[PDB]
Order: structure tokens, then C-alpha cells, then sequence
């Protein structure tokens, strides 16, 4: 029964390694967004500062490599212990080997110290390519949640015959509060996309490399308006703005279902509304009937007495009352017929209950 | 009955559509059958109601003159004859058309409207030939419509 | 029983004029189109035909006025004979009198002969107002359709409270074949809006008239792309651009459920496809089981006789076969659950038939 | 039993104070707009009218102070009398203290007198901040409706518990008539956004900041078309136009519920139309059968003798009428299957009624 | 019984002819592409390569015509052998004659050799018109599936009305590939549409006829922002840009159904999620009740002893705890009502099973 | 019956799919079960129909030559043999295929089409060997197909 | 009972809507009828609970003072009287309101909260006049509410 | 069974959740009750299959060691022990696990895969201690797994 304890220890170690991976990715992104800004702000005569920054980045990349190796090795360890295990070299899954090699080469590329700012456009491509590290958060977030640890969770879920490998945490998060993290992600992506477009729009003297100017021509997209006050003429700028446009078009279909869901109408409210309609409609029908009968009596009283132009208006009043009565009757029928057959689930529940109570 | 031959043929076509049997006349059972085919849940009480307003002379089922006259009805969009029907049904609290005329007049001549003080009651009492009161729509209709 | 015959005669007379309404619509259009084209595409010296055109269009307006008066007289006669009254005055009322006055003033406004080919300011506003007679088509097509003529339709509808007065023809026209009518309506209006756009942009060769460079701006706004190569600076031009843009974006809605409806998937092909997938899936399961069992048997010879890397490769193949087997099993389970579910109608019909056949 | 009377009096006082709050907010906004209009149009400092207006708006804000003080005090009194207690500050609206202070300081801030058209943003910011008074609309409208006053409605709503604190009046207003208010709101906010965009943009003529020029561009952004003729270069202008664009594109997701379930096609017309098509298809099938049999007899007649081009053409016509017969058959079959298989509610009601009537 | 073998041979021959048609159409489009771009890249002084390309494309079109004639002959032979007759002429009719003539004239057009990179934009229209061959692909791909050969599929289609001839393969492909082919088609159309657009702008040294400059507007035309820096206003350029805009806006409306299906939630995990929500809500309610009682006891403690500011604060805490308890209870009631509702299919299955098991 | 061995194997596979039992032959009860599995509500009358046209020689259930011949049918998209079936079906007002030939000819030779005056009736009467008339599709099919 | 005449009329209107019968008083059968009309599945046990929790003095059905007082309730949004019912409702594991006071106190004074060591038990025992313990809400309510 | 105390408490919480009764042990009737509460239609045959496949030593219902061991199972994502189970069920055409080993080997060693000629049959026959053949998964499992 020691397999349970071994797996629990492996999961705890994996959680610790994922946490360290996330915090060191945070340190790496902190060491980013300063090297590029230092050249464009003030000067670059302080070579010691940039040398120290590059050395710290190299150390951070080395530590990230070490922790990634440890995490994937422990994943292989848990997979090996799950099955009948004899030797370390037994499983060595080929697809997993390709995945780990791809992860290594993704981490392998990194800015390095070589030995009037803005770095031009040629160098620091590897430094700019560090944004690819964003893929780590989806792997860490699901394992960070403690839902996997609950024995009762998987115990109950087993009899349902559903796998809990992936995307069920995403479904549960969407179910808990739709739009909550969606709005935050949509509002937070704008700063990152403006920052990455700034490098593409960087220029020595033209009013396009500034962050403030770059922050404007992306929000003109995702609004489906495109005033076009400025145009990015760079080919990299062209492809990045096309990507922003296509992702904005893709994301434009948001909030449409959840606004209707929030504006829904439960059965209790509909029931009380039908009660209100019933009472109001019977009251209005009684009033209209009284009005039309009183008009008819008025006309009959003035038939034989003072037969003249005065009695003419009463006929038009009678026709108007008749038309109003017809409209009220039509509306009452329209709503009553709809509400009578509106109930389906409750109707069949009542019918089956009556059938069961009938017995023999 | 000055109907032209083409209109006679058109109404004969409509009658052929209505009479699936064709012995000349569908019976109440298949009246209910076609009515439920239209998509309405039928009840024997309402079927008997339908047949005993539509039928005349005790012939039963349906008759060609009866069909012609009921289709002569229900073609006018609005009028003052077949829509004033409610004046004796909306005020029948008991619902059998035998509620006292004085009581209904007193209870319904105050819904935001006022006419007189017992003058209407006296006029209603005098309108009836036998002074029946209660719910006697024959005299009221004869006085109102013409 | 003469009421039915008189009503039929009245409907025949109404048909005798509903068609002539749209017949005179053509000369109403010719009132403006030929004059507008001739005044600008030719010299102003063509003063020998302006008076003839004005007198002819005045006669056309007089004929339209007489036609409208006749139609209203016949319809009020129909109302009178339907209500079965005797007094001429009681038939009229405020609503129909107001409608009559509105129709008279709508058709009343017509250009009149006053006595470089430049249209001075808005001297053709009276002719422009003639275009308002576009709401004549729906009434004419409603009264011209033969669906209301048949007695059997009204006979059946009487027993179901249908109220054949309006919008029924629109619903049936949408139901019979929605695509062609909506596509034609969307396509036809482009020519009319392009024609009406050039009302004051002609000027004197100001690169905004000649009916060119105006047929282009409106579709661009309708597509919502908004190139903005040239923008009308006139206030009337600005408001007409705004209204055509809002109507284009309004019409942009829908026009997408048609492909979903056409790409339907009925019960019969659903069931035959499910049968196809069932046989394919059992075949795949049998093949996978044979593969995994053959791999397991192949493992036995190297189990009995040790070797180098052969057992390792065989174990790798065994794990791959097990993974494929699990995938096939899960996919088949999903398909079986899907076919078992969503059978509500068939299941309830079968169970009610079984209950009826059970009897006692 | 006096608690009922006390609560009724409290509700009446709350309604009266809400009405006066709306009135005073209207007076405040009216006083604010006129100063801004006068400082830029007509006489700039022709008299002490500006000082008088500032004093009047100061007195209006002073009255508003005590007005909201009384409103919130009466709300706290209602909360006090709801719970049987005998301490002034036992409730004290602990968490609501932050809300009342926030609303007070929102009302507290106001344009004040200091002691050519050189308008400064610093002095006009306080006047611009008066738009925040719009928050009072829900508070007034909730008490405006008399549904909360009626006792019978709460009587019937006690059972089947539904709380009536908020969003219920919104649901009832939406369900009563969806089309009444959304169009008015969309047409009304355009004037306000055009006015606020005009404000703080009138540097010195320059075709910017005037109402006429700035009123045109906002509907263009709302329609999601764009022309790029003129853009607001100010950072405040940039953020406000971005906000207008985002709210407009959010509002574009509309009219879907206006068209759907409103262009619908309910049971009665569906059934009568199905009967219509049934008889029409019967007639068409009979006609096709007669045609094909007559063509067959014609082929027999020209087959018995004189086999020639006429016989070939008759064979061609026979093959033409065949599969046209089949098309008619297939269409009738499709319609009959659709009508017989789509009846769910009526069919289950009929079958349950039959089961109930079966008895033993 | 030889009709089956004859039909199988006919279908095999049709498959071979369709494959040859597709490959020869590919060769023709390749030759057209090779002929194109030669004037703008290279030199016309060779005087032999273009002539060889033109002659080769002429032979390609000749062979394509021959194979199209053969394919139509084989399909009419299939029709003749299906409708067993003994006349060659009787098989043909107006519809097939019109279809074959249209196909011939579509293939009939061909850019033939006549005998600075300026071709005049008038002599290459025939070469540009070769794109019309795209409609020859669906006829090949539908028959190339091979699903028709399986006799079991036709057997299952029998005993039922399916008549699968067209749109059946489309429905099956949509079912098996919801968006796999759609995304590929959308991504691949851009190159072809840019290539066909870069013809009207082919002006010498105009900085617009080049392919790189051309492939800028179509992505934004498919998008919605479309600021339109290029604003191409050449001949037929308006028509081309309008067509691109309308097809792009038509293609925008997709991906919604598939993203909703991917984000959809299965009932299997819904049941266990509701179960754990129930247990968690029970735990929360018990915790809240414990808090309420614990805070309540201290009030009686301070009642026995001297009351003070601490007692008042504890009363405030008691009210807060009561409010929290009410909130938790309301939320639990909502969730319990929701889970009790719906569940229609399972509940009716259970009730019908119980009714069947009841027997007498 | 010159079927090739590969096609024989394919049709044997189809027969194996159809015959779940494999005693060689599924019975009418499981014909109904599989038919309702395809999602059609079964009626014993229509099952007895299905079986009594498909079966031959009184063997019952299904037979391999019978299966082969009915799959030889239902494969041609259209023809003039199995689609002209309605010529004696649509004109049977009684529905039993025993309505008078003269009456049906008179009532159906006027639906917007006219051919002759009793010449067609004489030809129809002479076509039958025994002059049966009524609904005798044997002679009609003999004079139609060949 | 100082209700104003207008409020008396309003409550009379509400009572008239509630009392469909009007003998003055609807009976439990039509209480269940109207309850199911609102759209809730009724059970006889819950209907009996309703009637015997609303009725007083053994009069049965409904009474005007009873209706007036139960409508005096269910109007306050929150309170400390009708919402403290849970304090004895929820801790009844047996569910009949007869679970031992000491046992419930011991089991429920440890859910993340600790108060004392048996001092609360002694206080609870002394609170009851007869020292009943178990579930005696009378003494607890008298100590807590006032 | 060296489980840590905190994990013992967690599994005790799980056991308390599973055992609604708490006599220590829910019975098959309420096993089916909770199973249908999860939203599955229960059958007595499958409930008996569940209970007899989970129970050991003839104690019935559920047992704490039994629960612990079956929760020790169903946690491994993949394995070669509980997933090779199909090797003796997928080839049971009769379905009772008593189909001839030689027949199944001959019929299933040809689906696009070929191994040898009767050598596999001889090896399978020799693998069994008694040469039972047919479906004897004990010897096959002992040979394959270890
Ligand atoms: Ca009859
Ligand atoms: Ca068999
Ligand atoms: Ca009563
Ligand atoms: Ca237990
Ligand atoms: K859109």
C-alpha cells in the first residue's frame, strides 16, 4: 500500500517544483523589460550595469533549465512508478523525449552578453523571444489547485467513468464565475501587446518608437473601427498588427451569452407575473364591459328623445368601446392560451404523480 | 340566395374538404377527429356544445344550409350583433344566466361610472313584457339592436 | 345572403385599384429620374420639353390623387357594409380621417413648373419628397395575393382564432423560401441609395458627382470596413451617410442562420451514420485487441530468452498498443453514450406504445 | 400592528425624497450646462451673470447635501424600525458608512466661484464631474413604481419565496415591452457623449471643440465603420473616444432578440399552413399522375404505328414527367414526416389523456 | 445481374477520369502561373520560353477538353445503362446538353499566343479567366471518397428514405471535421486572392502592382477595422474590393458553435460536481450556524454582566453573522432548486421503469 | 450470376451484417428489432407486409437469392418499371385496387387534359383478355413494358 | 389594530383574491389547488403542516385575524426572532428536536471554535427551570431574545 | 498498511461520506439508491455484480479493508494488470469464457497479422498445467504478467 504514499510524495514534490518554476519565471520577467528600456532611457555609458544584468539573466536561465529538468525527471519517475517498474531506462517514452527536448531548446535560446541605444532591430532577438515562456502558467495552475488531492473527489468520480487529466479544471473555473478572469485577461493583454509592438515600431527619431504612441494604435483594433491615424510600415509590424486584428475579431464574440444568462427569468417570477396578468386582465375586461354597456344604455335613452345631431357621437363612442373590448379579449386569449400550455415539465410531473396515485 | 355558379362550385369544394365521409355529412365523432387533427384537445362536452348550436331542425350532424349560414357568419371583421354577446355573460356571477337584474345593475353601475338612481332599474323592469327581470336578454336585445 | 356577394364585389374593386397604384408608381419614378438626368447631363437650353414634362407629371399626380380617393371611398364603403349601418357620417372617425389627410399631404407635395445645368440649392426638394411613396408596395402585395381570396382558408382559420388581417403574408413569404427575397431586397437597395446619395455633390466637376464615386462609398460603409478615401462634408451628406451606415449594420445582422438551417441533419441519416460508426468502431476494437495480444505473445519468447534492447522495444510497443486500446475504448464509450442519450422522442413513443399494448 | 403603518409612512417619505432628489439633480445639471455654454458662446464676461450662476449652483449643492442626508437617515430609520431594538447606533450602518461617505463626497465636490474664451480645464473639471449624479436614476425609478406599495402582491409572493430587493423591476420592465426604452436610451446618450467630447477641446477655433464638428464623428465610431477624417489628439480625447468605441461595439450586440421570437410562427398558423400544404400537395400529385398516365397513353398510340421522331419526342416527354413525379412524392413525404414527427407536447398530452380515460 | 458489374466498371472509369481531370487542371494552373509574372520578373528578349509555355498550355487545354468529353460520355452511358433502353439519342435532353455546352465553353476559352514588362492589361484576360476551373474539383472529390462503393451503406440506406447523391459527403465531412478543413481553406484562400488581386494594379513603377504591396489590404479587408491606407481606385478595383469585403464579412461569422461545443459541459461530471457542491454547502451552513450560536452566547454573557461598547460591537457582529447565514441559506436553496429541476430525461426514464415494474 | 469472388465476399459481409443471428437467417421479430434500432416505430402489419413481399417460395424469413435479388433492385436511381407502380395505385379511390376502369378513366381524363371520347375506354376494354376492366394491371403492364 | 379604512379595504381586496370560495374561507383542498396553480407539486403532509401552523383556536381552514397576523409577519426583511429558528433546527441530528444538549454542545463547540470546558454545559443545564436539557428551546429563547 | 494519521482521517471522511447509514455500512438497496442519485439507471443484476465483485470473505455489503483496497485500485492512470483484462473477453464469441482456445486462436491470428503455423497452439496447450485450453486465463496470466 506504499504506492499511495509514494504517489502523494511525488505530487507534493511536483507542486513544489511548479511553484519554484513560476516564481523563477517571475524573476526572469522582472529581469526583462529593463534591459531594453535602459538603452532608450538616458544613456548606456554604464556598461557595468548591463553586464551585471546579462550575468543575472544567464544565472536565471541556468536555474530555470535545472528546475525544468528536475520537474520532467520527477514526472517520468511518477509515470515509471505507476506501472510495473524495473529500471530507469525502461520507459523513456519517445514522444515525451521529443517534448522534453523541445522544452530544452525553447529554454536553450537566451540573451547573452556580447563582451545610440534602442538595440536597433537585429540583435536581442533572443531577448525579445523570452515572451514564449507564457506557456508555463496553464501547466502550473491546474496542479496548484488542491482538488486533485481530495480522496473523496476521485472516489466519487471513478464510478462515473470520466477522466480528470485536463480541461476539466478549466470547465469548472468557467462554471464557477464566467467572465471573471476573462475580463481581467482581456484588459491585461493590451499592455503586453503594446509593449511588444513598441520594439517593432522603434525608431531613432520618428514619433513611433515611444510607448505612449504605440499604446494607441492597438486599441483602435478590437473595436472594429480602424481610424488609421498611423500605419505600421514594418513587415514585422505588419504581421503583428494582422495577428492583433485576427485575435481581436476572434475575441469580439464575448459576453453575449452571459449577459442573457444574467438577464434570465426564472419560473417563480414568471408565475407571479402570470398571476398579475390574470388579475389585471379580468379587471380591465370588467371595466370595458361596464363602459360598453353604459354607452349602449346612453344611446338607447337618446334614441327616442331629442333625435338630432347630438345622438350621432354616441354611435362612434359605442364603436370605439366595442373595438377596445375586442382588443382586450384578444390580448387576454393570447396570453391565457400561451400560459395554459406553457408548463411542460411540471405538467408531466403532475400527470405521472396522478397516475402513480391512481394505483388499481 | 343569388349565389353565382362559380361561387357555388367553390363552396362545394370547401364542403367536400370539410366532409371527409361524403355520405354527404361527417358525424360528431369525426368532427372531433378533424378538430383534434387541427391540434386541439377535444372534450365531449364541447363537441356536443358545437353540434347543438350548429345544428337546426333536429336533423343532426351538419346540413348544407346550416353550413352556408354559419359561413355567412364569421366573415364580418366587426359588427354590433355578434359582439354584444358579452353584455349578458360577463355580468352573470352565477353563470347560468339567471342572476337578478337589479343586483347586477347595482353592482356594475359603479365601476367608475354612474348613470342615475333607480331610474335605470325602473326602465329595465318596464322593458320586459312580463317584468321578468333577472337575465332576460330577449327584451334587452330587442330594445338595443332595433 | 347578398352581403357575401357585395363583399366579393368590393374586394374585386379594391383589386382593380391596388394594381394601378403600383402602375402609377412607375410614372411617379419617371417624374424625377428623367428630369434629374436631363437637367445635368445636358444644357439648360432644352427649355422646349420642361413645360411638357411638368404638365405630364402634374396630370400623373392628379390621376394618383383620384386613384387614392377612389380606393379610400371603396374601403370605407366596405367598412360600412360590413358593420351593417345606414348613416354615411357614422362610418368616418378621427383615425381614418387623419390617415386620409396624411395620405393626401404625402401625395400632395409635387414639383411644379416655375414658369449652365446647375440645380440651385434645393429647388428639387419637392421632387425628392415624391420618393416617399415606397410604403405602397406592402399593402398592394397583401391585397393582391390570392391567399385571402380563397374561402377554405378563412373557413379553417375561423375555428382557431387566427385573425387574417396582417403579417400573415409576410410570415408565409419568409417561410416558403426566405433566401431569395431577402437577398433581392438587400441587393436592390444599393442602386437606389447610390442614386439618391448624389443630391448636392455634383457642384461643377467637383469630383463628387456624375453618379460616380458615390456608388462606391455606400457599400464600403455597409461592409463596415470603412476605407475613408473620401468623406462627404455636407451636413445632409453626413446624415445620409450615418443613416445608410446604421441601416447597413442593422441588415448585417442575421443572414447567418440560413447556412445552419441548410446544414441540417435529420433522424434517418443520423441513425444510419450511427450504425456506420458502430460497425467501424467494433472493427477497430477487434483489430486493436488482436494487435495487443500478438505483441503480448511476442514478448514471451524474449521473456524466456534474454537479449539486448529486444525486450525494451517490445515493452515500448506493448505500452503503445495499450494506449491505443484505451483511446479506442474511450471513444467508443463516448459514442455509445451519445447514441443512448438524446433519444427522448423515440423512447417515449416506444414506451407509450408498450404501455398501450400491455392493456391488462 | 403599528409597524405596518410606520413602514408605510417611511416608504411614502422615501418616495417623496427620491422624487425631490431627481428634481434637484435636474436643476443642478441645468445650472451646470448653461455656464459652460455661456462662457464660450455670446458675451463672455458681460455682467455678473457668471457669479450669480455660481452662487445659485452652490446653493443647489447645499440643498442637495441635506437632501441626501435626509434620504439616507430615513433609510437608516427604516432599518432601525425593521428590527426590534432600542439603541440609536446599534446598527449604525457599519459597512454602509463607507457607501454613505462616498456618496456624500461625490455630492460634496462641486464647481465653485474663484472669487476672452480662455477656458481652463482645471476650473472646469469640477463642473464636468457633475455627470456622476446620474447614479440616482435606479434609486428613484425603483421607488417610482407602485408594485412595492401593494400588499396583496407581497402576500402572494411570500409563498414561493423570491426576494424583491433589486433587478426585479428591471426584469418586469424588460418583459413588459422590450422595445420601449432601449432605442430611446441609445438615441439619448449620443447627445451627452457629443457634448462631453466637445467640452475640453475648444482651444481656439481650429475646427475642434465645437459641437457641430464633434457631434458627427461619434456615431461613426458607434457604427463601427470609421473614416479617419479627424481624430482627437488629446490624451483625454483619446481615452474618451476609446471608451465610446468600446461601449458602441458592446451595444452592437443587439436586435437579435428583437428579430427572434418576434418574427416567430406559433401553433395556430403552423397547423393551418400545414393543412394548406397537405391539400395543395395532394392536388399537385393528382395532376402529375394524370399527366404521366396521359403521356403513357400517347406513347402507346404512337407506338402501335408510325414509330418516328414523334415517338422519340414522346419518350423524351415521358422520361421528363418521370422523376418530376418523384420530386413531388419526395416533397410530400418530407412534409408529412415533419408534421407527424414534430408534434411533441400535443401528442404527449393526448396520449396521457387517453391513458387516464382508459381506467381499468 | 451483369448490370451490377457494368455499373461498378463505369464508376471505376469515372473515378480514373476524375483523377486525370484534377491532375491536368493542376498542370494547367501551374503553366498559367509560370507564364504569369514573367514580364515583371525577368526579360522578354528570350522569345522562346513564353512561346513554349503557351504551346504547352494549349496542349494541356486540348487534353482537358478531350478528357471532359470522355467523362461526360461515360456518365451519359451510365444513365443509359441505368434506364435500360436501346437508343443513343433518347438519353440526351436539354438540361444535359446545356450543362455540357457550358462546360465546353468554360474550357473553350484559352490564352493563345499572338504569333518592357507592359502587357497592356487587356491581352491577359483569357489567362486570368482560367481560375474558373475551381468548380471542377467538387465533382472529383465527392466521387473520390469511395463511400459509395460499400454495398452495406446502400443496404442500410434502403428500408429508409435517404437518396444520398449530394451534400451527403459535405454533412459527413462536417460531422467528422467540424473545423479542420474550414481553417485550412480560410488560411489558404488568402494567397490565391492576393495573387488574383495583383493584376489591376500592375502599373509600371507605381509602388502598388508588386505582390508584397498587394498582400496588405486583403487581410484587413477580411478583418473589420480596415483603415485603408492603400485605397486602390483602379478599374474594377472597386468591384474586387467590394467582393473581398463581402466574402470576408460572410466568413467572420463562424467558430462560435465549435467553441461553445468545446466549452460545453457534460452531464456525467455535472452530477458529481452538483454532489460536491451540495456537501460543501452543507459544511458551510454548519460552520455558519456554529458561528451564529457562538456569537449569540456572548450577548447573554454580557447581559448577565455589565454591558458596554464591547457588547454593542458584539451585537453588530451578531447581525453580520445573521446576514451571512441568510446569504448562505439562500444560495444553497437556489442550487438545490436548480439541481432538482431539469433532470427531465432521467426522471421520466425512472418513472416509466417504475410503472413497467409495477405491473398489476 | 457471374459475380466475382471479391464481390461475393463483399456481399457475404453485407449478409453477415444483416443476419445478426447467423443460423443463416434472422426472423421477423428481430427484423422488427433491427428496424426499430434504425429508429422507425414498428407495426406488426407493416412487418408482415415487408416479409410477405421479400419472401418467396414460402420459405419464410430471408433467403440468400431473395436478398441478392432485392439488392439487385433498389440500386438503379430511376427507371420506367418500379416507378410506374402508381398508375394503378393513385387512381384507386376505394384503395383495394378494384375500382371500375371506365369510372376511373372518366374521372381522371379531365384533370386539365382531354384525350378522346370513349375510344380510350374501348381500347382498355379490348386490351384485357377476359375484358375484366376494373383494375387489371396485368394487361396494362403487358401493353406498357413490352 | 388601528388600521385605516383605506388599508382595511386593500387588505379586504387581498383576502377576497385569496378566498376564491367566499363563504368567507377556502378549505385545505383548494389551498392545495391554488398552491399547485402557482406551480408547485403539493403533498398532503406539507398541506397539513401549512394548515396546522397557520390555524389557531382549532377553528380550521383560515381566519381573518390569523391571516392578518401572518401577513404582519413575512414583511420584515430581516429580524432576530424568526431567523434564529436554525439555532435549534440544524443541530438536531435525530431530527425530532430531542437530541441531548450536552452531546450537541460537545459536537458543535469544536468546528473551528472553542468557548470553555463544560462551563457552557453547566450554564445550559442551569438555564432550564427543570434541568431538562436535550432540546428545550423555551429556556434558551427566554435567555437569548430577552 | 502504514498510512499516516492525517491520511487515515481523510479516508475516514471519505468513508463517512460513502456510508450514509453509519451502522458502519450501507446495504445494497441504498448502494443502488446513491448510484441512481448520481444519475444512473440501476438494475438489480448490475448491483449484484458490483456487490459480489467488491465483497470478500462473505461478509456482505461493504468492508473497511475492502473499501481501502478498491480505492487503492482505480487510482492508477495506466497499468498492465487491470487493462489486459480484455484479452480474455474480446475473443469470447460465446461470451461465457468457455470458447475453444484453438478456435479463437485460429480465427483471431489472421486479422492482418500472422505469427506461425500451429506452434502458438502447441505452446498454448503446453502452457496449461492440465492442458485444459478453452478459456483458461489463470495459466495465461501467470505466463504473461510474470
Ligand atoms: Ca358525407
Ligand atoms: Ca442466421
Ligand atoms: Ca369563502
Ligand atoms: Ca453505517
Ligand atoms: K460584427
Amino acid at each position: 500500500l506504499g504506492a499511495l504514499r509514494r504517489r502523494k510524495r511525488l505530487l507534493e514534490q511536483e507542486k513544489s517544483l511548479a511553484g519554484w518554476a513560476l516564481v523563477l519565471a517571475g524573476t526572469g520577467i522582472g529581469l526583462m523589460v529593463l534591459h531594453a528600456e535602459m538603452l532608450w532611457f538616458g544613456g548606456c555609458s554604464w556598461a557595468l550595469y548591463l553586464f551585471l544584468v546579462k550575468c543575472t539573466i544567464s544565472i536565471s536561465t541556468f536555474l530555470l533549465l535545472c528546475l525544468i529538468v528536475a520537474f520532467h525527471a520527477k514526472e517520468v519517475q511518477l509515470f515509471m512508478t505507476d506501472n510495473g517498474l524495473r529500471d530507469w531506462r525502461v520507459a523513456l517514452t519517445g514522444r515525451q523525449a521529443a517534448q522534453i527536448v523541445l522544452e530544452l531548446v525553447v529554454c536553450g535560446l537566451h540573451p547573452a552578453p556580447v563582451r545610440p541605444g534602442f538595440l536597433g532591430q537585429g540583435e536581442a532577438l533572443l531577448s525579445l523571444a523570452m515572451l514564449l515562456r507564457l506557456y508555463l502558467v496553464p501547466r502550473a495552475v491546474l496542479l496548484r489547485s488542491g482538488v486533485l488531492l481530495n480522496a473523496s473527489y476521485r472516489s466519487i468520480g471513478a464510478l462515473n467513468q470520466v477522466r480528470f487529466r485536463h480541461w476539466f479544471v478549466a470547465k469548472l473555473y468557467m462554471n464557477t464565475h464566467p467572465g471573471r478572469l476573462l475580463l481581467g485577461l482581456t484588459l491585461g493583454l493590451w499592455l503586453t501587446t503594446a509593449w511588444v509592438l513598441s520594439v517593432a515600431e522603434r525608431q531613432a527619431v520618428n514619433a513611433t518608437g515611444h510607448l505612449s504612441d504605440t499604446l494607441w494604435l492597438i486599441p483602435i483594433t478590437f473595436l472594429t473601427i480602424g481610424y488609421g491615424d498611423v500605419v505600421p510600415g514594418t513587415m514585422w509590424g505588419k504581421i503583428v498588427c494582422l495577428c492583433t486584428g485576427v485575435m481581436g475579431v476572434c475575441c469580439t464574440a464575448l459576453l453575449v451569452a452571459v449577459v442573457a444568462r444574467k438577464l434570465e427569468f426564472n419560473k417563480a417570477e414568471k408565475h407571479v407575473h402570470n398571476f398579475m396578468m390574470d388579475i389585471q386582465y379580468t379587471k380591465e375586461m370588467k371595466e370595458s364591459a361596464a363602459r360598453v354597456l353604459q354607452e349602449a344604455w346612453m344611446f338607447y335613452k337618446h334614441t327616442r328623445r331629442k333625435e338630432s345631431h347630438a345622438a350621432r357621437r354616441h354611435q362612434r363612442k359605442l364603436l370605439a368601446a366595442i373595438n377596445a373590448f375586442r382588443q382586450v379579449k384578444l390580448k387576454h386569449r393570447k396570453l391565457r392560451e400561451q400560459v395554459n400550455s406553457m408548463v411542460d415539465i411540471s405538467k408531466m410531473h403532475m400527470i405521472l404523480y396522478d397516475l402513480q396515485q391512481n394505483l388499481s | 340566395d343569388q349565389l353565382t355558379e362559380e361561387q357555388i362550385a367553390e363552396f362545394k369544394e370547401a364542403f367536400s374538404l370539410f366532409d371527409k365521409d361524403g355520405d354527404g355529412t361527417i358525424t360528431t365523432k369525426e368532427l372531433g377527429t378533424v378538430m383534434r387533427s387541427l391540434g386541439q384537445n377535444p372534450t365531449e362536452a364541447e363537441l356536443q356544445d358545437m353540434i347543438n348550436e350548429v345544428d337546426a331542425d333536429g336533423n343532426g350532424t351538419i346540413d348544407f344550409p346550416e353550413f352556408l349560414t354559419m359561413m355567412a357568419r364569421k366573415m364580418k371583421d366587426t359588427d354590433s350583433e355578434e359582439e354584444i354577446r358579452e353584455a349578458f355573460r360577463v355580468f352573470d356571477k352565477d353563470g347560468n344566466g339567471y342572476i337578478s337584474a337589479a343586483e347586477l345593475r347595482h353592482v356594475m353601475t359603479n365601476l367608475g361610472e354612474k348613470l342615475t338612481d333607480e331610474e335605470v332599474d325602473e326602465m329595465i323592469r318596464e322593458a320586459d313584457i312580463d317584468g321578468d327581470g333577472q337575465v332576460n336578454y330577449e327584451e334587452f336585445v330587442q330594445m338595443m339592436t332595433a
